[PDB]
Parts: structure tokens; C-alpha cells; sequence
């Protein structure tokens, strides 16, 4: 996930990259940042938690992770049609 | 300057949460606000005079592998993770 | 222009997007709902577009009414 | 030639589509990032900014046709044509 | 002569009334995007820009008889009424 | 205690106390617009309004009524005491 | 003289209305705009200039009671009794 | 001096959205960040700089008739209505 | 304890969130001025917005009895798991 | 003269930024202004003196107090055209 | 006595952008703030500095420490009322 | 010599606010750049030609056209790059 943030994103509803990136471990206070000076802008809410996923968590192994989070809780359904874009 | 190829990729990188990088890194809040009226409108600025004056204060400190510790501390890798890589093949 | 007059009386993520920065406000999650619906079926033939899409639902009645509007 | 018509395509899109086709186009966040701290209250600067960070990043040469075919590719045709009108 | 009076008028009537109200009248949405986009969290702001866009991009001439058509050219008599009422208070 | 008094309070009650202080429509709509998600911030900021047009008399009293005609009045009190 | 006030009046008030009052009294928009753009990120100081420029076109001469009516108007009894209080 | 009158109708009139008559005005963009540099908290002064430095590159051409086509042509009508009073009533 | 929250101020307040910080500050001697000030002047920016409120607030609470009053009132505020995370913080810290 | 610059001295002290309006309502260029502005970049004050020697040694004779006030007012500038008028009203007793 | 500029070292290093209220709840006037934004336009604790020894100079020798550590009360500012004190109580 | 300075112009006339990056990269120090930053504090297109100069001087007989270019590609600049080789092609030809 070099430069794959926007075009991802435009799969998954802020319901869903909320409930990854919490999952991963950023701080519930780093999500209300974002809600706050983002609020009546989902577009930019849904990159900037990602983005700082990327930040928290690193660059190594980055995609192996999204893959087990979107599809572990009965969510394949739609997880394929990611990997044909990648 | 081999601090400065390492420091254009933090300066490059981070944009609005400069604030977390400059306070973990001991700048105080005062300094913070000199830095904001120095650079009304400037991010990448700002980012600089951050690092320069953490630099400044550790002088002989200040190297490599305890800034990218201090990275590491402030929740963000990525930055750290790139300095280290262009610490490796520079 | 157009799309406020096609307001008349009436990717899923575009949609899920506009009714979570909009929830408290029916009407303007409506009209931009509307707006990008139009937009993506494309500039050109956009009565013909509307007309179908309206014959499909068995909404004759806003056709009827649409067909007022427009003239 | 895309240079003196940047304006005016400016202020044809929202500034949610100049960001999404900037980012489709693979600018930093870093760029966004400071535009938006260095142009506060001034949508259209912050608009003509973006078009022009894109545009440095490119290049003159097959300028008009990257923009038609990025815009083209997400279903925005309206805008689109406008540019082609105007240019 | 209304130059004086944009902010009253704005203050009286609602943004989702005055948003509509433009978007009849020859505007953009290259602007109205651009002042929903600024003025974040507050909606004072953004109805006197919205007012001012309009009276701007249709000049001095012509401004409260255009007002009051195109309030009567919906369903908004009440709001005519009271726009009336302060302005003959006012003068 | 404004963001107990609107978590206490109906959504109903607090605009019929809202209303009982003459509270303008637009003024309002421009408070629920300018806080999304965020009711309780925008009760507070409401109440404060309506605290600062009823001015500094007549607000217990005015409190104290609008209470009586919800039938509500023991369920009122006992925030009015604990602030006050 | 209510030149020791000014700096006051900002700081017990918001800015929003404070803007109001000041276009309602005869100031344009371009006044509000330069003053918003002279300090940005920093609105006490533009409270205070807002202030200065609705006094400075309102005038020395009895520039206390008008102000105390134009506030009791719009509804800011509480700020119109307090400013004897201090 | 006629022109000196018509920029203190317009230099007190509009306000922060001189970016747009001002491009219209035939003024490049490295102008425009040399004025937003040059004036940082002066946007009354900036607006009567962006005037005087078309003016200046009209010469001749920088006349009261195409100020208001201009002003005109760029969604900007009071102004242009404002600056023909003044100019009808002199 | 007699700690000196002046080099804590940037941790707490990250760890606290922005509805929680106002509505203590509002209950601990902060008005609606300086809220709005805050509010307007870093519009778009929570995380210097926490740092705002909370440096004004301990600025006008002064230096002895601030950390022992932030934790009476989180306390009274039923929310002790916070300060429970900032003893350890602190503890860790120091 | 003392009639004229116990004026001055409440104009180099009333008036900030806005030092550039009334040098043009005050029948001073606009080059003039620039020149002003790139001669004193350290003194607001002696940026304001300047600005009102142009217009007190142009029109000499005609540079009247009253003139000052009423082109005070006219650049709206009421209240400090007042704070004028207070001096010259009880410097007019002696 | 010295003190001042000891305690003068704490104010330049703890208020940063509300430095205003100190030069309005001290003796000096919004025509010297602006002069003092203008003269430093980019640092801040030189116009800080300034304004405190703009109001020494008025001041001259009434104000020698508590009517420093007093004038930072009720500009509220008790913290560096507080650490003003505790320089003057050391040394 | 003066086909050295025409390409001066164009990168002068094209980047404003962002002389930071092409000096950072054309290899000024931060100390040079606060000097120019303090310098010209409202004359943005002096502080691009006083980077470009201080530039020019250091590289002496490395300073070329294609190196220029060279350099403002590294850092992210490829519009003004566009730029800076058509004036350059035009001058082989009328000369």
C-alpha cells in the first residue's frame, strides 16, 4: 500500500475502515481528531484513517494485513474484487 | 549533510502533525508558537525549523538512530521506517 | 440550472457517503444523491435516461409530472 | 497548453474532485496537507494550487489528454466536456 | 439599495431557504461548494456570502423587486410578507 | 449540568423549553447546523442562547414553569439543585 | 471614552455576533474580510480590531449608550449590563 | 485620475476573491504569490497592487471601459454597477 | 502528588478527547470566550484545539493543586479509567 | 505650529495598520505609499508621522484643522477626528 | 533590582500567541501593540520582551516585582505569576 | 555566458512560494536560506534568483542547462522542466 490509500478507499464505507484500523490499534482519540475537524466529510475522513494506520502500524508486510481484517468477520464476499485492482 | 538526506525525508512526509513531532522531541510550547509566526503560511517550513531546533538543543546527540527511536515513540513509523531504509542504501 | 428543477417532489459508497455527512437533512442528501445519479448516467440523453429510469419504477405519475415541468 | 487554462478548469470542479484526481494522479499527502494549512478559508487558492502542484508534477506534453482520461474514468463526463468547450 | 441590508436579511431568513433561493437566480456550483467549504461549522457566515454572491453577480440595479419575485416564485409568501414588513419599518 | 439537563430532557421537552423563551427559528437552525452528531455541544450552546435572551431574572421562574406544564416538575428539580 | 473597554468587550464576547454588529452598524464586507486576513488563527485580536473599526466609524461623541441600545436590540442584555461591572 | 477614483470603489468593495478579477485582469500566478508575499496582511493593499500591476502592463489599454467589461465578465456585476455610478455621476 | 503537569500537558492531552476536555473546562472555571477563541482559531485542528483548552485552563488554575483537582474532577466526572491512565503515565515518566 | 501638531500626535496615536487609507483620502500617491512603506519597516508610528507631513506640507495654507477633521471624516475616521476636535475645543479656551 | 530581568526570562518563555492581554491588562496602548507587531514581524518572544520593557520604562521605578506578579493575575496568567514568584523567592 | 541566463528567467517567472525545495535541492543550507528569507522578506522572485545564483556559483563549470534541468526534475518540478528545454531548443536554432 505504497500509493493505493484513494483508490482502495473507494471500496470500503467509513463503517468499514473505521472497524480495520481500530482493530490495528490506533487511539480512539486519533479518530475523534479526524471526526472532528473533518465532520460532514466522509471522503476525507475515510483516507486520513488509513493513512495514519500506514503511520502507526509501518511499511513492512503492509498489505497482508488488510487482507485477514476485511474478509475474517464474514466480509468475502466483496474482498475479492480489491485484489483485481492490486 | 548526511543528517540533512535524512532529514528531507521527515520535512517531505508529515504535514499537519508536526506539533506531535516537535513536543516529543523536547521543543517547548513557546518555540511552537515562535515557529507558527515565522511560517504563517508554510508546513514543510515549519517541519524544518522543528528538527533544526531539536538538533540544535541535543548537538552531539543528535544523530540518526535516536531520532528515528524518538519516531518510533511519537506512534509514527513510516517516516522512521524511510529514514532507516535511506539510512542502509545512503 | 437543471438538478434543482429535477428535484421535483422525490458505487454504493458515493451513496453511503451522502447520507452519512447528510443524515439530518433529507432533502439536500436527495438532490446530491439525484445530481450524482445524473451525472454519472452521463450529460447526453439525460430526459431519455430519466424517462426510462422512471418508466422502470412505475413512476408514471412524476414522468407525468416531470413532463409538466420541463414544458 | 494547459498553463493559462488552469483557472478557469479550477473553478469548474468541486474541491473533492480536484483532491480525488490529484491523489488518482499519486501527489503526497504532504503537499495536500501543507496547500490546506497554507491557503485556510480560500477554497478556489487551495483549488488553483492543487491544479498546479498536478501540473508541475506533470508535464506540458500530454497534459489535456491525462486530464480528459482521469476525468473521463470516474464517470464525469459533465465536467469534462467543459473544458473541452472553454479550451 | 440592499448594500446595507445583507446581513439583517440573511439573519432572518434560513440557509435552507437562502441556498435555494440562489440556486435559481445564476450561480455556480463552484461557489457555493467553495463557501460550504470555508466557513466550517458555522452558518452565519455562509448565509451573508450565499446573500452576497447573488446581489453581487446581479448587480445593484434591480435587487429588491428580483428578491421578492423569486421568493413568490415558490411557496413563500410568509417569508415576502415579513421581508416587507421590515423594510417599510426600516423606511 | 446543561449536558445532563439534555440527556434528562426529552428531545420534544427541550424544544418546548427552548420555545418557551422565544427562541427564532433561524438562530436554531443555524445551531444544529453548525454541530452535526454533536447534541450535546448544541444543546449547550442553545441553552446559553436562551439563557443569555431570558437574561439574568425571570430564568428559575421561566424553568420552573415550562417544568409544570411538561409534569415534570420533580424530575427538574433535582438538576436545578445539584448545580445550584 | 470607551477606548479602555474594547479590550474587554472582546474577551467577554464571541466573535460571530460581535461581526454581526459591526456590518449591522455600517461596515461593508471588505472591512470584515481584510480584518478576518490581517490575523489569521487568531480571533481575539480580531475581535478587538472589529470592535476598534465600529467605533472608530461610530465616533467618540456619545458612542456608549448607542452601542448599550444596538446590544439590548439584539438581545444581549447580559452584555449590556455587564459592561459596567467591570 | 479618473482611474485613481475607480480602485477606491473596488479597492473597499470586494474583498478576499480578488484572486479571480485579478487572473481575469490578465495577471499571472507568480504575481500573485509576489503580491500575497509582499502584503501578507494587507489584503486591501494587495487588491490595489493587483490593480496597479495590470494597469501598468495595459498602459494605454487600462482604461475605465475595460476595467468594467472585465469586472463584468468575471461574475462581478455590483462592483462594476458601483464603479458606472461613480463614473455616471462625475 | 506535586508533580509538574508543564511537560505533561502535550501526553494528557492527546489522551483525552475534545467533547470531554470542553465540557470539564467549562465546569472547571473556563468561559464561552475563550472556547470560541480556541475553536475559531484552529478550526479543522482537534489535536491542538485539546492542547489550547487544556494549557488555558491550567494557565489560569496556576501551578500547586492542578493535577490533584483534574483528578478529583475526572473522578466526579465518572470517567476514572483515564486517570488511572495518566497515573501511569506519569509513574512511567517519572 | 502647536495648533496643528497637538493633532498629529493624536493621529500618530490612535491609528494602527489602517495608516495607508487616510494617506490616500489625504492626497498622497500611491508610489509615495510604497516608498513609505520600504522607508521605515521598524516604526509604525513614524510610518503615520510621515504620512500626515506629505499632507501638511502640500497644501500649507489650506492645512487646516478642520480640514484634517472633515477628511477625517470622510475616510471614516470619526473617532479620532473627535479626539481631535476634544483638543482643539479646550486649547481654544486659552 | 535585577529581579525583573530574571523573572522577565520566564514571561518570554511561557506565553506565546495571547501576549495581547498582557499588553493590554499592563500599561501600554493598541497603537505600540501594533508597532510592536510591526517592528518583529516574524519572532514572537522579542515583541513578548518588548512589551515588558515598554511597560517598565512607563512604569520607571513603581513596578519593581509585585505589580508584575500582581498584573499577571488578573490577565488570569497565574502560572507565570506563580513561576515569577518562585525566581524571586530563590534568588 | 548568455545562453546561461536565459533559463534563469523562466524557473524565476514559474515557481514562487516553493523557492524552499529548489534551493534545499540545487544544494543551499538552511543558514543561506534563512539569510535570503531575511534579505528579501517581500520580494519573492529576488529570493528564487539569489538561490539559482547561489547555485550557479557554487557549481562554476558544472553549471549547465542540462544539469539545471537535471536538478529541477530531481526535486519535483517537471512543468518548469518542459519550460526550461523549450527556450533551450530554440536558441540552438536561431543561433
Amino acid at each position: 500500500l505504497s500509493k493505493y490509500i484513494t483508490t482502495i478507499a473507494g471500496v470500503m464505507t467509513l463503517s468499514q475502515v473505521k472497524g480495520f484500523v481500530r482493530k490495528n490499534g490506533v487511539n480512539e482519540a486519533k479518530i475523534d481528531e479526524i471526526k472532528n475537524d473533518n465532520v460532514q466529510d466522509t471522503a476525507e475522513q475515510k483516507v486520513q484513517l488509513l493513512r495514519n494506520w500506514h503511520q502507526l502500524h509501518g511499511k513492512k508486510e503492509a498489505y497482508d494485513t488488510l487482507i485477514k481484517d476485511l474478509k475474517k468477520a464474514n466480509l468475502c464476499t466483496l474482498a475479492e474484487k480489491i485484489q483485481t485492482i492490486i | 549533510e548526511d543528517l540533512c538526506a535524512a532529514f528531507n525525508v521527515i520535512c517531505d512526509n508529515v504535514g499537519k502533525d508536526w506539533r506531535r513531532l516537535a513536543r516529543q522531541l523536547k521543543v517547548s510550547d513557546t518555540k511552537i508558537d515562535s515557529i507558527e509566526d515565522r511560517y504563517p503560511r508554510n508546513l514543510t517550513e515549519r517541519v524544518r525549523e522543528s528538527l533544526r531546533i531539536w538538533k540544535n538543543t541535543e548537538k552531539e546527540n543528535a544523530t540518526v538512530a535516536h531520532l528515528v527511536g524518538a519516531l518510533r515513540s511519537c506512534q509514527m513509523n513510516l517516516v522512521a521506517d524511510l529514514v532507516q531504509e535511506v539510512q542502509q542504501a545512503r
